[PDB]
């Protein structure tokens, strides 16, 4: 059985001919007599062996290449994932009821690329570029790979702007980047997607302000929602008006599963075209714990061997490069970012589970929501001592910064007490004091929804916590009593405030005058 | 002569060659593809075929691409035209700066040091870190593991080894990132040619470090191998030079991770919680090669990410018997406001002995792990009871732990550009005085918080008498502050006034450099004969 014998059955050795004189004439009118039957042999072309779930065994293509978009003859678009030694298996880019055994597959050259440029810039697409809101085809817009690796060492530099998020539980406590990837995750309904809708309103309020190079554009990545939830977030960023700079990739949940797969790259694509050209980008992945979902699907359907929950082995590199895309450039490459806020979420708590703790060490800094603090009044639900941020200074407001370095310590001091909340000793007015600043200070940071502050709104509402003129303010209406410190105090503080950055003694001075110019209501 | 592509499998190729196959750990090169594709050996199928790990991505590769045998490992340069220099995982230079001009390039694959090759000798390594040099005190010449989950102060950590010990070392270091970000491998190259470490130019053999980056955006097969790309790189200056090497590897979980990443696909099925069968052999192939033999030594510190903070994950317990040093580092420690975030009990080091470091240096290392045990077992009836019953002996025993906590804390020289207060070297006569203040009573006369963030024992000394003096501020409320206007204070009005004028264009700069190429509504596909056509009118 070994194979020196077995090619040296390759010379011949027949010693006989009353059968190869025979059949040799008669093959030929025998092969003639059941063409209807044959299909045409295929080399460079495919056809599909088996199709099923998604997933199309392709005989033939002989010079595809591994992820290359493939077309069957339907007109529905594949990708060419695992090639193997008899057959290739193809990822069907939608409904695999249009394929039969005997399609002819049709390779299409390239690699899977989606359109970017200026014209996605106001657009609601699907998983792979192709519009979806019924405004014709992408004009103004070039082809893109994928699949672009991440920018080098030599490529970036170090991430120094702040990109304000409009949440003052997040810009003031956990710090966002200009080219930083912070996750946001939590458990279902704890106001993850909230987070993040407030950053993209927000920049549309900043974008109207800088001048033409500080601009954000945003992308926002819709993976595995439903097609209606899609639809009430476009209707929120029309009438806000933050759809002029926003793209909206959505592979909802009855796309396929490598159309989810591939929509954080697709999204990821078209951010990368304001990086990459000297403008600033902000992407958020929205349930990346859905594309790990449908990811498992494939790989699953391609017969690769499951691990940790049947995830893939690899499933760790579905997002490390990914991620990695996001950073700030060099100035040699155009000074541009990209910041991305992917969201994960949890179940029932679980930060221990394996697509969780994947992002969490990717990921720069982390935005947890508990959903037990959200029941508490505190919205947004930001776990403080669990949610950091690897910049810390030199990527916020100078002027926050000031402010802030109290508030993050002096809440340090109100949940060391909050285990100690259950006797009622209150010894040496210690303890006492700042269980009635620390409530003082949670409650400052609570905000609407679809409401974001500005920065220099947000660093005077948290001088007037950390500093005094609230002292003396009940713990229930701290809510309205910013209304008296935003709307009652004279607006040029703040035009003053944004101009300069910091916070400086000539203007220390006015605003310890003017927070003692106005009437809180609370009594 | 040379091999063809077989199957493509995510990032493991198989190549069939035929005869004369290529050995394992051999490496090959893919012709013709865009970049670079460089496969390693890692099995023979069997039937004429090896199975492969890729070294970058697998995309673009074509069934019957031809690859060609180095005859040879993955060779990487070593030598001192490597100093200053960033590497690939198979050697390339990634930081533009020219070829790498190093001679004698060497295998990134060999076996461990013999058993008559090693050294028995235990000198400490003098960190700067009170926590460090106390109660877990490092060898010079061993193998420090930072242990730690996320976000706990694992690379702020090893950043600050590397400006204490790194710059004051005299011999080569060399800095192995294995699965890293990015950011921070940029931000370790950007702040080292700030300090000196890296000098570029015609000054470049100056430096004293040479970095080997494996970052995050690799394919698990360059995280797999970019461990012993920067430790060929060691292994030069131990054994060629004859010098003293600090390696440090940020995350060799990477190292295990990136194996588990290819290991379904190489064929193996699955061991434990999900990584590898071949967990504890290669991880241990790679830490045996870490070690001080008697031609020269290497000092390793290698950051350990422990997953969702479980130190019973098998990735960071198998890394636990590798270790003379061990710096446990504690999310518990962190989240109170402690750093750096080191447990003081699940912190081990081979150097705690009486015989190696002294009688005195060891007896006020276990009289702060006991006095800090005891306060964790009192820590129990103080939430029942609230720790005002406890006759003052076990009172004592919290005063003096809580004031311990604190004093093992540390500002960071690398942690100032985001903490505000500079950081402090504490050197080992310093702070073994200083705990021992603490541990027999010297020191109650201070407040409990001016141990926090604090050097010296003279400086927490020194801090409560600013904290007895700024206590005795906000005193005076009534005037001659800066809230009067006539002093030096214009007018809010006045200050508007100040503001120069910034401009907007109302364009969004859009319509300026952008090829708006045409995209086809068809689609466009390949026929037999490769040519462009459109697709065919026909389901
Ligand atoms: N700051 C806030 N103030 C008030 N309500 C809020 C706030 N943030 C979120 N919510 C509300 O909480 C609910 C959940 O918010 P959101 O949709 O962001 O959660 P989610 O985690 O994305 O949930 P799902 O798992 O369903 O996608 C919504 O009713 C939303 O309006
Ligand atoms: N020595 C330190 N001093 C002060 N803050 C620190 C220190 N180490 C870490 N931190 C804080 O905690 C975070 C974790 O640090 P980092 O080294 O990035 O941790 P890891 O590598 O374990 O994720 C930092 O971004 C910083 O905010
Ligand atoms: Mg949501
Ligand atoms: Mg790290």
């Amino acid at each position: 059985a070994d194979a020196k014998a077995l090619d040296e059955l390759r010379k011949p050795k027949f010693s006989s001919k009353y059968l190869i004189q025979h059949v040799s004439q008669k093959l030929i009118p025998a092969v003639k007599e059941w063409e209807k039957s044959y299909q045409p042999p295929v080399i460079h072309l495919g056809r599909v062996l088996s199709v099923g779930d998604g997933i199309a065994r392709v005989y033939g293509l002989k010079s595809v290449q591994a992820g290359e978009l493939v077309c069957f003859d339907s007109g529905v678009k594949g990708m060419a994932l695992n090639l193997q030694a008899d057959h290739v298996g193809v990822v069907v880019f939608g409904n695999d009821s249009v394929i039969h055994q005997g399609d002819l597959v049709y390779r299409t050259g390239q690699i899977v690329n989606v359109p970017i440029g200026p014209g996605t810039l106001g657009r609601v697409t699907d998983g792979l570029g192709q519009p979806i809101d019924g405004k014709g085809p992408l004009t103004n817009v070039r082809s893109s790979l994928v699949e672009v690796k991440a920018p080098g060492i030599i490529a970036r530099q170090s991430v120094r702007e702040p990109l304000f998020t409009g949440v003052k539980a997040v810009d003031a406590l956990v710090p966002i980047g200009r080219g930083q990837r912070e996750l946001i995750i939590g458990d279902r309904q704890t106001g993850k997607t909230a987070v993040a809708i407030d950053a993209i309103i927000h920049q549309k309020n900043c974008n109207e302000q800088v001048p033409k190079a500080q601009r954000v554009y945003c992308v926002y990545v819709a993976v595995g929602q439903k097609r209606s939830t899609v639809a009430q977030l476009v209707k929120l960023f029309t009438q806000t008006g933050a759809m002029r700079y926003t793209i909206m990739v959505s592979a909802t949940a009855s796309d396929a599963a490598p159309l989810q797969f591939l929509a954080p790259y697709s999204g990821c694509a078209m951010a990368e075209y304001f990086r990459d050209t000297g403008k600033h980008g902000l992407i958020i992945y929205d349930d990346l714990s859905k594309q790990s979902v449908a990811y498992r699907q494939m790989s699953l359907l391609l017969r690769r061997p499951p691990g940790r929950e049947a995830f893939p082995g690899d499933v760790f590199y579905l997002h490390s490069r990914l991620l990695e895309r996001a950073a700030k450039l060099s100035k040699e490459l155009g000074g541009g970012s990209l910041t991305a806020f992917p969201v994960i979420e949890t179940q029932a708590g679980d930060v221990s589970a394996y697509i969780a703790t994947n992002v969490i060490s990717i990921t720069d800094g982390q935005i947890f929501l508990e959903t037990e603090l959200f029941y508490k009044g505190i919205r947004p639900a930001l776990n403080v001592g669990l949610s950091v941020s690897r910049v810390g200074s030199a990527a916020q407001f100078p002027g926050m910064k000031q402010v802030a370095g109290t508030l993050k310590l002096e809440l340090a001091q109100y949940r060391e007490v909050a285990a100690f909340a259950q006797f009622g000793s209150d010894l040496d007015a210690a303890t006492q004091y700042v269980l009635e600043r620390g409530a003082r200070l949670t409650e400052m940071l609570k905000q609407k929804q679809f409401a974001p502050i500005p920065i220099e709104r947000q660093t005077v509402a948290v001088y007037a916590a950390t500093k005094g003129f609230l002292d003396k303010v009940r713990v229930q209406d701290i809510v309205a009593a910013e209304e008296a410190v935003i709307s009652q105090v004279n607006p040029a503080v703040f035009k003053i405030l944004k101009a300069n950055g910091k916070i400086t003694p000539a203007l220390d001075a006015h605003l310890k005058a003017e927070l003692r110019k106005v009437k809180l209501p609370g009594a | 002569d040379a091999g063809y592509v077989s199957q493509v499998i995510g990032p493991v190729v198989d190549v069939r060659f035929d005869g004369e196959l290529p050995s394992i750990l051999s490496s090959l090169e893919v012709e013709g593809h865009s970049v670079r594709l460089v496969l390693e050996v890692a099995q023979h199928m069997g039937d004429n075929t090896v199975r492969c790990i890729a070294m970058d991505s697998t995309d673009g590769l074509v069934r019957g691409q031809k690859v060609v045998d180095t005859g040879s490992p993955i060779k990487v340069p070593v030598g001192r035209g490597t100093l200053g220099r960033i590497m690939n995982v198979i050697g390339e230079p990634v930081d533009e700066q020219g070829p790498i001009d190093a001679a004698d390039i060497w295998s990134i694959h060999r076996e461990a040091p013999e058993f008559t090759e090693q050294s028995t000798e235990q000198e400490i390594l003098v960190t700067g870190i009170k926590v460090v040099d106390l109660l877990a005190p490092y060898q010079r010449g061993g193998k420090i593991g930072l242990f730690g989950g996320a976000g706990v102060g694992k690379t702020v950590l090893i950043m600050e080894l590397i400006n204490n010990v790194a710059k004051a070392h005299g011999g080569f270091s060399v800095f192995a990132g294995v699965g890293e970000r990015t950011r921070e491998g940029n931000d370790l190259y950007r702040e080292m040619i700030e300090s000196g470490v890296i000098k570029l130019g015609a000054e470049r053999g100056n430096s004293k470090c040479t970095l080997v980056y494996g970052q995050m955006n690799e394919p698990p097969g360059a995280r797999a191998r970019v461990a012993l790309t920067g430790l060929t790189v060691a292994e030069y200056f131990r054994d060629i030079e004859g010098q003293d090497v600090l390696l440090f590897v940020d995350n060799i979980f990477r190292f295990t991770q990136a194996n588990s990443e290819v290991s379904a696909l190489l064929g193996r099925i699955p061991s434990a919680v999900g990584y590898q069968p071949t967990l504890a052999t290669d991880l241990g192939g790679l830490q045996e090669r870490i070690t001080t033999t008697t031609k020269g030594s290497i000092t390793s510190v290698q950051a350990v990410y422990v997953p969702a903070d479980d130190l019973t994950d098998p990735a960071p317990a198998t890394t636990f018997a590798h270790l003379d040093a061990t710096t446990v580092l504690s999310r518990s420690i962190a989240e109170l406001g402690i750093y750096p975030a080191v447990d003081p009990l699940d912190s081990t080091s081979r150097m705690l002995n009486p015989n190696v470091i002294g009688a005195e240096h060891y007896n006020v290392a276990r009289g702060v792990q006991k006095v800090l045990q005891d306060y964790k077992n009192l820590q129990d009836i103080i939430a029942i009871l609230g720790m005002d019953e406890l006759s003052e002996e076990d009172k004592l025993t919290v005063a003096r732990a809580r004031k311990i906590q604190r004093f093992l804390s540390q500002p960071f020289q690398v942690a100032e550009v985001f903490t505000g207060t500079p950081g402090k070297y504490v050197d080992l006569a310093d702070t073994i005085s200083g705990f021992q203040g603490v541990l027999t009573g010297k020191y109650d006369d201070l407040p409990e918080m001016a141990f926090y963030m604090v050097g010296d024992i003279k400086e927490v000394k020194e801090k409560a008498d600013k904290m007895a003096k700024d206590i005795a501020s906000r005193k005076e409320a009534d005037n001659k502050k800066v809230s009067e206007e006539l002093k030096d204070i214009p007018s809010l009005d006045k200050l508007v006034s100040e503001i120069k004028e910034v401009v907007i264009e109302e364009d969004d700069g859009l319509e300026e450099d952008f090829k708006a190429e045409a995209l086809s509504s068809e689609t466009v596909v390949l026929n037999e004969e490769g040519k462009s056509v459109p697709l065919p009118k026909k389901n």
